[PDB]
């Protein structure tokens, strides 16, 4: 068990499927103008998403931890953190990293993990 | 509409904020503060938590009128009860120990709705109300709409 | 200076204009229809290459690797692993995890970092 | 076309194989061994290697009729000829010491094209040329064509 490398497969398969769903309709004769448009916005929105979590993955990952997961889909942003000291100002140096907009719009939830 | 925006409070004099509603653009301390914390997890603060100067309870109230579009005990944030207003306009309490609606219930601004609680979710802020605005589902933060007509709200963004 | 964090930032950053130029493109009045065509198929394909490369990142870690980087976008597929040892066993192990049909159509290279 | 895909040398018989396409089914064995080694870089064989029992010069030849579309010393690779057939196929020489041609020749069949060499790319295969057949710019297994006539390549994939 390593609870990381799963999580980044399981959530990549899940991804996959989403995609190819998305791609599907689209592409599809049977779809009204107004069904391809919005699969075509979740298409792309996903993309962002999928940036936004390896930038904000890698920008933490430079700020001296080990590793980083984060998961910047839903209503909530994810953010789990190896390390074996977690405090107030750590968490809040890690949620400085995220966009404004994002802040603004939705939560963010950080999960300091025994490394 | 056509009212203003009160605190959830009967008694507004003998409670205090004891934590803000999460600003990005606070000073360190600030943000610090404004977190929620549960084991090692940190969230964001996405309203208020009030509190009496001994965290004694004390009872909530609707901040406007509305209808009560939920009402139900969550083993991790205590009761919470969310009052619907208008204009994809909402409120949402929770913490509470006890409720004194339920789902479908019309509430008037001011009729008592619950009484403040301790909760897991936020065991820093003791025995509280956790209060939140929401327009069409997202947090505002409280503090600058308090006073303030209804329509006030609905003006940002721009 | 660490040369892995600023690929993957600079590699995101590219990442990130190509698909807005995409999306431009696709969006755009002024595009033919094959012209969206064939932008919407560099769209969905470089998402793929985004999945392939998270992907098989996420695999070499689970193989031992302390760390891996993965650029799956042109006609090689570049893959660079954190290691001190390196043999013909140790790249083989690696270039097993990539799919057929890349292998079967572009070069692969493996390349091992000092760590 | 109606032509046989030849062995890229003139004195076939006193070369050998020293390294194969890499095949992804092979064992682990030859699949390592199907490795081009440069640094701490490794990367897959796209072509045969083909040496002189002892490494001796050797001259090599056009594997089939075409126009050489490149011809040019480059310092990783040695001389690189790359000649253009029909259909998007095309055949690439590389580690050459020397050329006997430029870009835009037209070869026949066994003209010699240039001469066997050292290499940085692959110092492992000592004094030996690199040959590759593409369709469409993708390397295919030379072996699996050798003396075939030209079209049971354009008759894969399938």
């Amino acid at each position: 068990d390593d609870l990381f490398t799963t999580y980044r497969l399981d959530l990549e398969d899940a991804r996959s499927k989403e995609r190819e769903e998305l791609n599907a309709i689209v592409s599809s004769d049977d779809a009204t103008a107004k069904e391809k448009s919005e699969a075509y916005d979740k298409m792309t929105a996903l993309s962002e998403v999928e940036g936004t979590e390896k930038q904000l993955e890698t920008l933490i990952k430079t700020q001296g931890y080990e590793d980083a997961l984060v998961n910047a889909e839903g209503d909530k942003i994810n953010i789990t953190v190896k390390s074996d000291k977690h405090s107030k100002s750590k968490a809040t140096a890690i949620i400085d990293l995220v966009a404004k907009e994002i802040k603004t719009m939705k939560d963010v939830a950080v999960t300091f993990e025994p490394s | 509409s056509m009212e203003n925006v009160a605190m959830p409070v009967v008694d507004s004099e003998n409670v205090s904020v004891v934590k803000k509603f999460y600003e990005t653009d606070a000073a360190k301390e600030e943000k610090e503060a404004a977190l929620v914390t549960y084991n090692n997890t940190y969230s964001l603060s996405k309203g208020i938590d009030l509190a009496e100067k001994d965290g004694k309870d004390f009872d909530v109230s609707a901040s406007l009128s509305g209808t009560v579009v939920k009402a139900e005990k969550d083993p991790v944030l205590g009761y919470v009860v969310e009052v619907e207003h208008a204009d994809g306009l909402s409120t949402v309490y929770q913490s509470l120990s006890e409720v004194s609606v339920e789902q479908g219930d019309k509430v008037k601004q001011n009729q008592v709705i619950g009484k403040s609680g301790k909760n897991l979710y936020s065991e820093d802020s003791g025995n509280h109300v956790h209060f939140e605005i929401r327009k069409d589902g997202v947090a505002m933060n409280p503090l600058n709409f308090m006073d303030k007509p209804v329509s006030s709200i609905e003006k940002a963004a721009t």
